[PDB]
């Protein structure tokens, strides 16, 4: 696999 | 108040010598970096703000600016490799690791997230995070009697970041780091949250994607029965990594493969080989091909579980990449099986769908199929039944294909065809 990186938007 | 600041205004506040003004500007940078459509990561980097964000991580007496800069740096680190490198280059790794022990759960969680983005960039940054000492404080956050007392989002972020420390392959993570992480991973694999379960399976799938000694470290921890259980889950985000882990394990030794069979995995494959998601069907059939590459007693377990009709099924109708895995599964079967097991294959109707696939343009699937037919013909010679098979191959239009493959660009395909014609069709 699922994402290598994750962005935090809230 | 902090909504839609210009980068110039953010720089102005961060460069003031007023901690509250710096806090306000940092939050404004966080909100800018938080938007979905093209957050201006590069503009923020070019303004030289990363060193200031990193130094704010250390401001223990102003926890809000620790949080806001941790969030801002997390989202820069979520971008391209170059953008993640800018965060690393600013010294963020030891500063984020120091925040793992923060008494503010939301700050500790944000540092977990940021290290997951850095580690998730690739093997080098993964191993750099490990060298700075992240694993011990990460695992200490999960040293509780019952995982269910931790906040759900917090536990999910910890699990996801741990899986990035298990991820990537050139090189694989350090052996001692994997040994250090595995007992906590095994415990997460028994948690009841579907996201924790999915990412725990992903981590295990990464760790089993390697040589047999890597597989053995996982298999020795006793996780195979739990992986088989998760293989039967109704949540596709759990089945997919569980299946990839199981498929990785059966690429190991026959003994490691046997632990998958012993755990009951084959009883799930009627569902998996007819699963509506085509990549489950493909992964399940690839897994079957590595099981039919095993000992005759393992081929026999495939037979007993009624899985040969399902292999006939995917060979008859499936997306083409699944049919290729099925062809491999059949040739592996015919290469290692007994005469009786090979005869049973024909009785299930392998011949006609196998011949139909000889029309494919994939040159290697034709080599694979030609090998299977040669193997089946060899079993037929031991029973004096070479003809009955020849008539069967010709009655379904097969002989036309092999006699037509007497005109192929690949040399080995041409020669394998004419030999079959020469020896069994005179």
């Amino acid at each position: 696999s699922n994402p290598r990186k994750k962005h935090r938007e809230d | 108040g902090t909504v839609n600041w210009s980068v110039e205004d953010i720089v102005k506040g961060i460069n003031s010598n007023n901690l509250e003004s710096q806090l306000q500007a940092t939050q404004a940078a966080r909100k800018l970096l938080s938007r979905e459509k093209q957050p201006p990561i590069d503009n923020i980097i070019r303004a030289g703000l990363i060193p200031k964000f990193v130094s704010f991580l250390g401001k223990t007496d102003c926890s809000p600016i620790q949080f806001e800069s941790a969030w801002a740096l997390t989202n820069i680190a979520s971008g391209t490799s170059e953008q993640t490198k800018a965060v690393v280059d600013g010294g963020a790794i030891p500063a984020f690791i120091s925040l793992l022990a923060s008494p503010h759960a939301h700050i500790s969680e944000q540092a977990v997230w940021a290290l997951g983005n850095i580690a998730g960039d690739g093997s080098a940054f993964r191993d750099l995070v490990i060298k700075h000492g992240a694993i011990d404080p990460l695992l200490a956050l999960l040293a509780v009697p019952d995982l269910s007392t931790l906040a759900c989002g917090y536990l999910r972020n910890l699990t996801w970041t741990l899986s990035n420390l298990c991820r990537n392959k050139n090189p694989a993570p350090p052996l001692d780091a994997v040994e250090q992480i595995l007992p906590t991973l095994v415990r997460l694999l028994h948690h009841n949250d579907p996201e924790v379960l999915a990412d725990s399976c992903w981590a295990i799938s990464y760790l089993t994607d390697g040589p047999n000694e890597r597989i053995e470290m996982v298999v020795k921890k006793g996780v195979v029965p739990q992986l088989v259980k998760l293989l039967g889950a109704t949540e596709l985000p759990i089945v997919t990594p569980a299946l990839r882990a199981i498929g990785n394990i059966v690429t190991g030794t026959d003994e490691q493969t046997q632990k998958v069979i012993d755990a009951g995995a084959l009883a799930v494959f009627p569902s998996l080989l007819t699963n509506p998601k085509t990549n489950i069907q493909k992964e399940a059939t690839w897994t079957m091909s590595n099981i039919t590459a095993g000992r005759q007693d393992q081929i026999q377990q495939v037979v007993n579980h009624g899985l040969v009709p399902f292999l006939v099924g995917v060979l008859s109708k499936a997306d083409f990449k699944t049919q290729k895995e099925a062809a491999w599964a059949i040739t592996n079967y015919t290469s290692g099986g007994t005469v009786e097991q090979i005869v049973y294959l024909v009785h299930c109707g392998i011949i006609e769908p196998l011949m139909n696939l000889l029309s494919a343009k994939d040159t290697k699937i034709i080599q694979v199929i030609l090998d299977a037919i040669s193997n089946i013909f060899q079993a037929a010679e031991k029973l004096g039944e070479t003809e009955k098979l020849s008539i069967m191959i010709e009655e379904c239009g097969g002989l036309d294909k092999i006699e037509a493959l007497q005109r192929h660009e690949n040399e080995s395909v041409y020669k394998a065809s004419l030999n079959l014609i020469e020896k069994y069709f005179s």
